């Protein structure tokens, strides 16, 4: 067959507002292009407040990932004020966002993602859908989707009353801010944190990682596929000490087949695909602009296109799990076996084409979703209640700082400039920006872009892999455009 | 609610929203998400949350609007921007065209029985329309009006709402219209909304004047530092004194927490959040 061009605007059960148009030739993708649709400006509504607002602004960015702009956020500002979080306050800030990472890939995996393989019940949300879905499961495995699906909606729920717990609220926490954590963690507390955590730890490790793994043995061709430019991004995250140079992920660039370094002077935001001023384009973050032009010609997206050292480059749990290489679940260890045939101990162990595929990156976020269990045990044994969770510092007068951190979908930093105690500048560079950005002034793809080339479409009238690749990307659009 | 009782058709549209406004809904306690779903609303649009896609998705949407045309209910998360002809937000494209969230409201606005407006985006500009912004970020209520677009418009604010705002606002009008029908059900909600467009069951107290630290504020008792729980946090920057919500009582979160407990309040329901509530951090 010919060409067949398809345009999926909406893009559902994502976050935000995407456009995808890909061109299918002879069966499969051979280009792409996606659009973020909606822009805010959060960077020049900053300018001019005081810079202690902007860890409550940021997280207005997404309401399903608003810890971790907003530990961005404090991380940028307590460099800039040079406060000095205590050890407590470090370990309370990291038990309120890795709560949240417990809700998100539960979300994305159950309440996004597993309508792409589970049939819903007849009626709306869940109809009507293309009459050729492509959904293999038996009745039993289909009901079991069913359940668990209805089951997670109490698992994410539990998950916000963990982060609220310290966090104060859930979207939209007021426990962090500049110098630490606002409430002290009480015993009485602590033990609710634990009660919660127990339930989620006990449906993540029965059920979740298993019906990954099991669904995706109905959907082996899915890990064929998808493999984009194969190189990913991790900027580090989850501090376990108080130097500011040991974190639960650690920090790395993935390319070409080589682990290399990450620094951060070597990203560059280009604009030519992007609805921004020209002039703007190609700028390190500590300089970065933000002039929307809504009607520049040959433009598709209001994502900029961020750049490693002129690489593009992904982000997600695939990307840090394959950065870090951890040691797999055991269970992950027994159904690579049982199911896939596959003998495994770390994650490097599936190889680098099923790790950077459609199903290795559903599997590496429900490997990552187990990984974060035991870091937050270790942080419910080194917590002490009661010692004091935040510092006071005073607002300078002029300053900078960055904060790096890891979204649940990728890396994200903020940077801030003070000048006259007010913002002057304040610039994002968030995961789903990573994920699902345009092509830069070169030409090279983004990495979700990239990642469509060679999707199997074998019906243009029911082209479900397209949306399905994207899917496995958890994209946040809101978080992307900002 | 039953699985096979009467549910009303729902739409609802995101413009320049966080997703904040869905995720709270989420975290509903009773009824739960689930059973809202499947035994209270039809909830037949939903970009988050949708099986179908694309322009197969709104082309359902608009078959499910013209069988009740003046009947379903239109949820707006996010306010509208106007500036560079509605481009600041497209929401999906069929028949090769383009369709903004303007385009969207004045297509499905007039023909819903009432558009509730959730979030202090919707209800009143929000964080979108604060001091620095330039795409038009325009209120529900207000974009309607300017179109003469005439269709009862229900705030349910917050950054984000209480799930409980959202589902009670729903029940207060479901159980209106049970009891008087459709017009005669609006009137009755109308008359409880306060001039800011709220309902008063959840919007009609003031969080200061029931604060359990009010006895604190009046001896003159501060907190100097966040973690001093014993203090009133005036100086910290509560925003308690201007701000009308029952979060005092209900607390957040399965009544885990609230934000004057944890830190400060923000004064996020107010129709002039952010820039009337900021600086956050002090007085
Ligand atoms: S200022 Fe805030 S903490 Fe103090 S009494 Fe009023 S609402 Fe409560
Ligand atoms: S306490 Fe204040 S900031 Fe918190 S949810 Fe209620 S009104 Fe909003
Ligand atoms: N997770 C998340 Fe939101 C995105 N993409 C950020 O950063
Ligand atoms: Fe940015
Ligand atoms: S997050
Ligand atoms: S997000």
């Amino acid at each position: 067959t010919g060409r067949t061009t398809i345009a999926i605007d909406p893009v559902t059960r994502i976050e935000g507002h995407l456009k995808a148009e890909v061109v299918v030739e002879n069966g499969k993708v051979v280009d792409a292009r996606l659009s973020g649709g909606m822009y805010r400006g959060f960077e020049t509504i900053l300018r001019g407040r005081d810079p202690r607002d902007a860890s409550q602004i940021v997280q207005r960015i997404c309401g399903v990932c608003p810890t971790a702009h907003s530990t961005a956020s404090v991380l940028a500002l307590d460099e800039a004020f040079g406060a000095k979080v205590p050890n407590n306050g470090r370990i309370t800030r990291n038990l309120i966002f890795g709560a949240n990472y417990l809700q998100s890939h539960i979300l994305h995996f159950y309440h996004l993602s597993a309508q792409d393989f589970v049939q819903g019940p007849d009626t709306a949300p869940f109809v009507p859908r293309f009459p050729k879905s492509d959904l293999r499961l038996s009745k039993e495995l289909n009901k079991a989707g069913v359940d668990q699906y209805i089951e997670a909606l109490e698992v994410r729920r539990i998950c916000h009353e963990m982060v609220a717990l310290f966090g104060g609220r859930m979207p939209h926490v007021q426990g962090q801010v500049v110098g630490g954590a606002t409430e002290i963690p009480t015993k009485e507390k602590l033990v609710e944190y634990a009660a919660r955590f127990k339930k989620v730890r006990d449906f993540v490790e029965q059920k979740y990682v298993p019906v990954v793994y099991t669904i995706g043995s109905k959907y082996k061709d899915m890990f064929k596929v998808g493999q984009g430019f194969k190189a990913a991004l991790c900027v580090g995250a989850f501090p376990l000490d108080n130097s500011g140079k040991k974190h639960l992920f650690m920090p790395g660039v993935y390319a070409k087949g080589k682990d290399m370094p990450f620094d951060p002077s070597k990203i560059k935001e280009y604009v030519k695909y992007s609805w921004f001023a020209e002039e703007t384009t190609g700028l390190n973050y500590k300089e970065g602009k933000t002039i929307p032009a809504p009607d520049k010609a040959g433009a598709y997206s209001f994502v900029k296109a961020p750049r490693y050292d002129g690489l593009s480059l992904e982000v997600g749990p695939l990307a840090r799990m394959w950065v870090n290489n951890p040691e797999l679940s055991p269970v992950g260890k027994k159904l690579l076996k049982d199911l896939f045939g596959i003998s495994a101990k770390k994650f490097r162990d599936l190889g680098e084409e099923a790790a950077f595929s459609l199903m290795g990156r559903h599997v590496a976020r429900a490997e990552e979703t187990y990984y974060m269990l035991g870091a937050i045990e270790g942080w419910l044994k080194e917590i002490k209640a009661g010692e004091d969770t935040v510092v006071m510092p005073a607002v300078p007068a002029s300053a900078e700082g960055t904060g790096f951190t890891e979204a649940p979908r990728g890396s994200l930093l903020h940077y801030v400039k003070v000048k006259d105690s007010k913002i002057d500048n304040y610039q994002i560079v968030s995961a789903s920006l990573w994920n699902c950005n345009p092509r830069d002034d070169m030409g090279q793809r983004g990495a979700v872009e990239e990642a469509l080339i060679g999707i199997p479409v074998d019906d243009i009238q029911n082209p479900v892999n397209v949306a399905r690749l994207i899917r496995a990307f958890d994209p946040c659009l809101g978080c992307a455009v900002h | 609610g039953t699985l096979t009782g009467e549910r009303p058709p729902v739409f609802w549209l995101q413009g320049q929203g966080c997703t904040g406004c869905s995720v709270t809904l989420l975290n509903s306690v009773h009824p739960s998400i689930a059973d809202v779903l499947l035994k209270v609303i039809s909830l037949e649009f939903h970009p988050t949350v949708m099986a179908w896609e694309g322009e197969h998705a709104i082309e359902h949407m608009r078959k499910v609007a013209e069988k009740f045309k003046g009947k379903f209910f239109l949820v707006i998360e996010g306010s509208v921007p106007v500036e560079a002809d509605g481009k600041y937000c497209i929401i999906g494209e069929a028949n090769h065209h383009e369709i903004s969230m303007v385009d969207a409201l004045k297509e499905f606005g007039p023909n819903a029985a009432a558009v509730l407006a959730v979030g202090t985006c919707a209800a009143y500009g929000g964080i979108p329309a604060a001091e620095g912004s330039e795409t038009g970020a325009t209120a529900v209520s207000k974009f309607l009006g300017d179109n003469g677009i005439k269709t009862p418009v229900v705030n349910i604010p917050g950054c984000p709402p209480h799930p409980d705002w959202i589902v009670g606002t729903v029940v207060l009008a479901l159980d209106a219209i049970k009891k008087n029908g459709l017009e005669g059900g609006l009137a009755e909600v109308v008359k409880v909304l306060d001039s800011d467009g709220r309902p008063t069951p959840f919007f009609g107290r003031n969080i200061h004047e029931n604060c359990p630290y009010l006895d604190k504020y009046d001896e003159g008792v501060m907190s100097a530092t966040f973690t001093d729980k014993v203090g009133c946090r005036y100086d910290l920057g509560c925003k308690g004194p201007m701000t009308m919500a029952d979060c005092f009582e209900r607390k957040w979160n399965g009544g885990v927490n609230w934000c004057v407990q944890n830190a400060v309040c923000i004064g996020c329901v107010e129709p002039d959040f952010p820039d009337g509530k900021s600086p956050f951090y002090q007085a």
